């Protein structure tokens, strides 16, 4: 392997905040050889930003790719005035060390 | 010690004839009410003009789980649902 054995990538997850709905953010775990590899566990973080420029950090959530399709589920609740999400998942594989997991962030938006 | 549901405080709220305007929401100064939207737990304080609000819990699916929500209803009905079967 080269860096990480895993590519972290969103599925059925736009980068869009949308009011009174929550968040769902669902991450696909393939290896070097595009395939899905089921039963990583992957551990999220989040950082809200509202419109007062005040920040919250919530508690970090945690879930395994399914065998059937490698996918990770989380859900958010969000406050109204929040108008930047931004937040990172991390592989936690029992058989990788810490620096060779495999980490993505993202950002999401609420409309402006 | 997790914390399940948060809260979150929103300031300079409207005040009308001693409630709290929280997005169309009425709530007469000192009482919790249950909304739908947004879904969550709300408490006016009119003298300082807040309204504490408590969230739904955060969900991270496990094996063989997965969420049901529904919109519909308040709080906590309108909370996404961790389900697995049992």
């Amino acid at each position: 392997m080269v860096l990480s054995p895993y590519k972290l990538n969103l599925v059925a997850t736009p980068l869009f905040l949308k009011p009174g709905i929550p968040y769902p953010i669902k991450v696909q775990v393939k290896d070097s050889l595009d395939q899905l590899v089921g039963g990583v566990p992957v551990t999220l973080n989040a950082q809200t930003i509202d419109v007062n420029q005040e920040t919250s950090d919530l508690d970090p959530s945690k879930s395994v790719t399914r065998v059937d399709d490698g996918v990770a589920s989380f859900v958010l609740n969000l406050p109204s005035g929040v108008t930047v999400l931004e937040f990172n998942v991390k592989t936690d594989a029992p058989d990788l060390p810490e620096e060779n997991q495999a980490r993505e962030g993202y950002r999401a938006i609420a409309y402006s | 010690v997790q914390e399940r549901g948060h809260t979150y405080v929103t300031k300079n709220v409207t005040v009308e004839d001693g409630a709290c305007v929280y997005l169309r929401n009425v709530i007469p100064n000192g009482e919790t009410k249950a909304l739908n939207n947004p879904c969550v737990l709300s408490t006016c304080y009119a003298a300082d003009r807040k309204v504490n609000s408590t969230l739904c819990p955060n969900i991270g699916v496990d094996e063989g789980c997965h969420v049901e929500w529904t919109p519909d209803g308040v709080y906590p009905n309108c909370c996404p649902k961790h389900v697995c079967p049992s």
